[PDB]
């Protein structure tokens, strides 16, 4: 899922 | 195709636009704030975009999961249910820290940037410091109109920095969330894949006070009133067809060392997967047994699948494409080209070698810095670690306090301690700082720090569980605690007998050395980036490429096409998936456990005036040439005339390695269609209200 | 499309050829010795066709790999190397078993085999007896010019009888197989799947005496000169092209009772599937340590491996389409159906509960007949049994004697004794009648032999130590002992001490009572098939659904186009795979080891004129919606113009179940294209001269 | 592979 990593 | 382009780049992309079939003007697109671009709205970490003329948003379930998750519990558990509410009165906060913010003006202030970096002299720490003063200042003037949040980009490796004013929208509310076996159909199983069969959307709706400013969560606060929303495509969308999406991406490496890209391969993605793998089999197992465990780490579980899910992806990737030696050749071959202009070159051969030595600094120390800091992010030693050192930042003038403690932060704090509450059970907790301190004995002599080591009195399993048995005695566990901490001052945290303050105020002098050597690291940085990447990019232009910024959380646009891709010889995915294939992979069991009205519906083949004719059903999930990354979550697709024909997601398998290198054969974006929301909010769990909200009911 | 259609169909086929894209005329087509036609043969058990005018054979390797096995040595490999005469005198042998079977005449015989069968009352015995006399009177006059074997077949359950002449050719010779890395690629990993990349191809060399007709093999031999032979392709073949097959398939079941298929789901594929692995589980361990057993039980591993992973297969797609299910719900609408017709429907009801009493006492013993037949299938007891049966049979007049122990079946007789050396190891073959052994002596009572319980002499481990340290002591074990009992009358048999003989001796008479109880069951079968299969086809008429007859190993023809398939929502397989696809699954170890000229010729793009413009390389195998199965391996695909396109070898994973139940949308061949044919003997392992020979070096 | 089973 393309949410934003840290 | 590929490239994540700046607003500012778009006289550049308007023959590109046009040709692969954009019926609008690029003036139309470039005005940021009109109609349709000022639709389109940031999260933080996610997009949205404005729907209806009464504020209704719309994005991922997965950007959403947070709230969904805040508002659920064991007993009456939303994210399994789903959520709707019959009139808006019916709508449930999103949480405190929830956020919409939306547009206003972006400003070029490279040339200012630039000056006050220069004016620091040779001096690395003063470098640094310089920056973040001219930050803060430029910020503060910004913010100093009541509303908006403004944000400061550097580009490029600091070539160009923009300042973004946005207008803050703080009393978000869930509207909608389809059933999770509905909004994240497939789970871990098919996150990151296609074929894809998922409803992956959800409606929030932004509030304003009655003046018709941004306000906290307060029953007197009323709809926002959107100067521009999307609607709905009236034509349907076929394979070929013209798509655009606007949004927020947050990170891409495409422009990096060698030895950057080596030492995230080799070292950093491993190392986190690991990690988060670890942690997910314990958080799972005590679940199982505990639905209240289940409910309150379900948002920390589905970061930590995302994510290592995701890295397991880039490093197959990285092996099949041969990243390593992609990079290699590519570093061999710029290094050359420099080497080639004598003189000319030499500045950016000289920044090469230093960033390097910096990479090699770091390197030095990165198993003592990952595990302190995850050790330090769990929940007790996170909250202790965050208050405490707030106490030490509030004894300073607020324009000299670092960034994340200043006042406009305050609400940001005081709402991650609240929300804790719906994300925090000590016996789990202790089983997550257990596995921390088991990995911080395992650390070399060298990787070790005094304060910890001394805090611990042991390096064995007695030890860890005294020290457990210590921290259990912590009263941080309430919100009421958490919060008079927030406002108490640093005299009655060095007096506290509290066990997790007692560590914090023990470790506290070495996490502020490791700070100022990571920004003394970052002035080097300063100098030394700008200046190779610039010959990066100028390589890159002499090669005939694109030139684009890695992404940095700014609002970028991607366009193409609605295509499929060829795994292997022999075999195609086409662009489309259909209601069928979600009946096909039917268990009963979750992931793949559909509500039983989706599973009627199809088999009566009750389409709701949504078939697509050439594909003999609704679409569900799509597949196109676009170029998005982590924070394009939540997007809208747009159409030829910029109408709304879905909502960005995931990207395939075989995509997520174009973080460091870009492969255009297999790199998809993977949406979910228009039709397919209208057809949930329609046959499955139904929203008639806000249908006729958006003019499609 | 669906269809397996008898030549005698080509009325009402020809104008659904001409809309699929046939361009010969359906007469043309309807010259069974004409041109092209005429070029199709039958091996028995496969397909082939001339491609010269000196006798040239084109088959799979597959079909081939039984030759190919016979001339192999562990210490020289044909099956692992390939074979390459580079001149006619260089050819090798087939074995003496080898045939070319060339079409001659049909007829229809159907009114006279009904009144011969009618002739012998209600008495079930005697109406096989009368059946087989018939038969074999029809053939002894057929039989009469020296050169041919003609054949009777059974269509539609006995509603239809025709009788075929063929010249047989008795010498045939290897020409060329390609290593077996290219001729099976992939192996049993990739037997019945797609993506397939294998070049299953394979020529023989017809030869007949120097006065043209028949002979066994003789230096003094000469080519057979075919009157017709197919011509390669001058067309590429592409995407939606027409093809056509022409070829011997076996068998099929999709006129059968319910319970039929429901016995074959539950225990008859399983049970097999399950004995063929263990078997393959026990040679595969002894080939690993004795490279003499790999090579010489080779040919009955490929048989067990594909015969188990293909029943595997059919069970797997049982589920997916739910077989029993329809079978069941067909079933309840033909009885229906029958019913309301009141009067003329009543004969069919009575043939269709006579046909399931006849199922239920076949199961009664299923396991008993299974279990005897296969452990009389070892290699000892299998030679002594039908040693000492010819040699009971050799007492009675020609004409009485058992089909198989007749004049006419003396040459395969023999010819399978010598075969068998290549084929048999002791120490492998007593491990297998071990098996069987213990698999008997699991048996209950009831399901028991008493001449076998006899001779064994109790049910344990210790009777059979004993039993195969007896059998142990037979000389079966060399070619010349089995020729010598080939001549030997039954009082020499009645008086051997060889133990393997006197096992025979001591269980012919329960055999016969089991073959006369068959033969009885059978002869009921005789009455009541043909009545209900006629009903099962005129109900299908009715429903309007295609009507052509089961396979029964006469000749029929397929057609339809090219085209792929769609597995799964969300994906869809490709008409064609190419080389770049056989290089990607390269591993280096069987069965993905291609030869190293292979991989060198697609790395430096050696396409050798034969490369298809619309796929970008040369293509491999493809995919067709043409309807085979077991014994159309080795067939020609035909484009519009009747040229070779290509050689049927497989069918997709998917398909199987056809078998019982046609499935359109999963049914496809696998096919060869003959332009990888070509440019592996080009390229790989080269045959300029066969090339030549084809007119296309 | 398509031979005739048995
Ligand atoms: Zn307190
Ligand atoms: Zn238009
Ligand atoms: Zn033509
Ligand atoms: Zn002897």
């Amino acid at each position: 899922d393309r949410v934003y990593i840290h | 195709g590929e490239g994540m382009w700046v607003p500012q780049q778009l006289p550049e992309i308007a023959g590109p636009l046009k040709k692969a079939g954009l019926k609008l003007s690029p003036q139309q697109i470039s005005d940021l704030t009109g109609d349709p671009m000022g639709a389109v709205v940031a999260l933080g970490g996610c997009t949205a975009s404005f729907v209806s003329p009464n504020g209704l948003v719309v994005t991922n379930h997965a950007c959403a999961y947070g709230a969904i998750q805040l508002n659920s519990t064991a007993e009456n558990n939303l994210i399994k249910n789903g959520f709707n509410a019959p009139t808006t009165a019916d709508e449930v906060s999103a949480g405190p820290n929830a956020r919409v913010f939306v547009l206003d003006e972006i400003t070029d202030v490279t040339k200012d940037a630039k000056a006050a970096i220069a004016a620091a002299g040779d001096d690395a720490l003063a470098r640094t410091k310089a920056l973040e003063a001219f930050e803060k200042k430029l910020i503060a003037d910004c913010e100093a109109e009541a509303g908006f949040r403004c944000r400061l980009y550097s580009f490029s490796g600091g070539n160009t920095y923009r300042l973004f004013k946005n207008l803050e929208i703080k009393d978000v509310r869930l509207a909608y969330a389809p059933p999770g076996s509905v909004g994240k159909f497939g789970g871990d199983i098919d996150n990151w894949m296609w074929p894809r069969h998922t409803g992956a959307f959800a409606f929030y709706r932004a509030y304003v006070g009655k003046d018709g400013k941004p306000a906290a969560f307060s029953k007197d606060n009323v709809p926002y009133q959107p100067k521009h929303w999307l609607k709905f495509a009236d034509q349907p969308l076929g394979a070929g067809d013209f798509v655009m999406v606007a949004g927020y991406p947050g990170s891409t490496n495409r422009y990096a060392l060698a030895a950057e890209f080596d030492n995230t391969a080799q070292w950093t993605y491993p190392t986190i997967a690991r990690h988060y793998k670890n942690q997910i089999a314990m958080v799972e197992a005590a679940g199982k047994q505990n639905a209240d465990i289940q409910v309150k780490y379900a948002a920390t579980m589905a970061g930590w699948n995302n994510t290592s899910k995701n890295y397991d992806g880039q490093l197959e990737g990285f092996k099949r494409i041969d990243a390593a030696g992609q990079k290699l050749r590519e570093e061999a071959a710029v290094l050359g080209w420099l080497k080639g202009q004598g003189a000319k070159g030499q500045p950016a051969l000289d920044a090469h070698a230093k960033l390097l030595d910096l990479l090699e600094q770091s390197k030095a120390t990165r198993d003592r810095d990952l595990t302190l800091a995850l050790f330090n992010n769990t929940a007790m030693l996170g909250s202790a670690t965050q208050l405490y050192r707030l106490s030490i930042e509030r004894e300073k003038p607020n324009a000299e306090r670092e960034s994340g403690y200043q006042e406009r932060d305050l609400p940001a704090i005081e709402g991650g301690l609240k929300q804790l509450e719906r994300r925090y059970v000590a016996a789990m907790d202790r089983q997550l700082q257990e596995y921390w301190l088991n990995e911080y004995i395992k650390l070399p002599a060298d990787q070790r720090v005094a304060a910890v080591d001394a805090w611990l009195g042991g390096n064995d399993a007695a030890a860890v569980k005294r020290a457990l048995d210590r921290l259990a005695g912590t009263k941080l566990g309430s919100t009421e605690e958490r919060l008079k901490w927030f406002a108490a001052d640093r005299k009655a945290f060095e007096a506290s007998n509290d066990p997790a303050i007692q560590y914090a105020v023990a470790v506290m002098p070495t996490l502020l050395k490791l700070e100022q050597e990571r920004k003394t690291r970052a002035g080097e940085n300063l100098a030394a980036r700008p200046v190779y990447l610039q010959a990066l990019a100028d390589y890159k232009k002499s090669q005939g490429e694109f030139v684009y910024p890695d992404a940095n959380l700014s609002l970028r646009i991607t366009f193409g096409n609605v295509m499929g891709y060829a795994p292997k010889d022999g075999m195609e995915y086409t662009p489309f998936t259909t209601l069928e294939g979600v009946v096909a992979k039917e268990t009963g069991q979750d992931p793949f456990d559909s509500p039983k009205a989706l599973l009627d519906a199809v088999a009566a083949k009750r389409y709701g005036g949504l078939e697509d004719k050439r594909i003999g059903s609704v679409p569900v999930n799509y597949l196109s040439d676009l170029d998005i990354t982590g924070g394009n979550a939540g997007s809208p697709v747009l159409d030829a005339h910029g109408k709304l024909v879905g909502l960005a997601f995931d990207g395939n398998w075989e995509s997520v390695s174009s973080n460091w290198v870009f492969d255009p054969k297999m790199t998809r974006m993977i949406a979910v269609d228009g039709r397919y929301l209208r057809w949930i909010m329609q046959e499955v769990y139904p929203a008639p209200q806000l249908l006729k909200e958006m003019n499609v009911g």
